């Protein structure tokens, strides 16, 4: 959730 | 006998004559980038690059490729990252990427550095690669955002990261995808890519035409950093 998607 | 071409969904490909076992092994195998011009020609074993040299695919005659080696002694090899190793040669740039993008001060106020195109290209063009160390989502989502500025999800099991001090070009330039800033009106997207050196990673692909010296941006897709939340509010407005 704390990464680019 | 005969020649075999294996094209990956991303546009890149492997070409060569398979051995008695039907595997791409030999001293004259090549990986050809999505531009169908830039290539890494040399020793491969079962499709894995052992020693590839920069070359140009001049032409193809009935499936037979003709390559001409580029001057120099820079050799490349499969070098997939781990959780602690980002590259065996962090200062050796990717030739395809080097001819398409460069890093400079961003046009986005207070964004720091940004990634820019060196040439005018059309839609769906692969421009840069996003390599980094490979870590778990648990490790990333459990730490402070201050450490997740460069994290990018590869899949449900792996997160790619470019941790300090590799976020500095003087320390790492093997790939530059992590330098592209965010925009809610991006001209690029992150896309899957099978790289001969980096292995399975993501790349930056254009969504439409981009001009020379135009800044490349991607939607981060983020709970997110403060600067992001601020931009989001500023976007929802004046939109
Ligand atoms: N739209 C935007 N506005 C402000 N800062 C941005 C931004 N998009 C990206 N950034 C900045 O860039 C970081 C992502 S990495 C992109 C590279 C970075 N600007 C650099 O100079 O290395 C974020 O943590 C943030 O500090």
């Amino acid at each position: 959730k704390r990464s680019k998607k | 006998h005969g020649v075999c071409w294996i094209y990956y969904p991303d546009g890149g490909s492997l070409v060569g004559e398979v051995n008695e076992d039907g595997e791409m092994t030999g001293e004259k195998i090549a990986y050809v980038y999505p531009d169908e011009r830039t290539a890494l020609y040399g020793k491969f074993i079962d499709g894995e690059m052992i020693e590839g040299k920069l070359a140009t695919l001049m032409s193809t005659e009935e499936g037979r490729p003709h390559f001409e080696l580029m001057p120099g002694n820079s050799v490349y090899h499969f070098d997939k990252s781990t959780s602690s190793c980002i590259s065996t040669n962090a200062l050796l740039p990717d030739p395809y990427e080097s001819e398409r993008v460069y890093v400079a001060e961003s046009l986005i106020s207070s964004a720091g550095e940004g990634l820019f195109s060196k040439v005018a290209v059309g839609p769906n063009t692969v421009m840069s690669f996003y390599n980094g160390v490979r870590i778990t989502h648990q490790e990333v989502d459990s730490r402070d955002w201050a450490l997740n500025g460069n994290t990018l999800s590869l899949d449900e099991e792996t997160v790619i990261d470019v941790p300090e001090p590799y976020n500095h070009v003087s320390k790492y330039c093997a790939s530059l995808g992590h330098k592209a800033n965010h925009s809610f009106t991006p001209n690029c997207i992150y896309d899957m890519f099978v790289h001969p050196r980096f292995g399975p990673i993501k790349c930056i692909r254009t969504l439409r035409a981009v001009e020379a010296d135009e800044e490349l941006t991607v939607a981060y897709g983020y709970e997110a950093p403060e600067w992001y939340q601020v931009e989001l509010k500023a976007f929802q407005a004046t939109q």
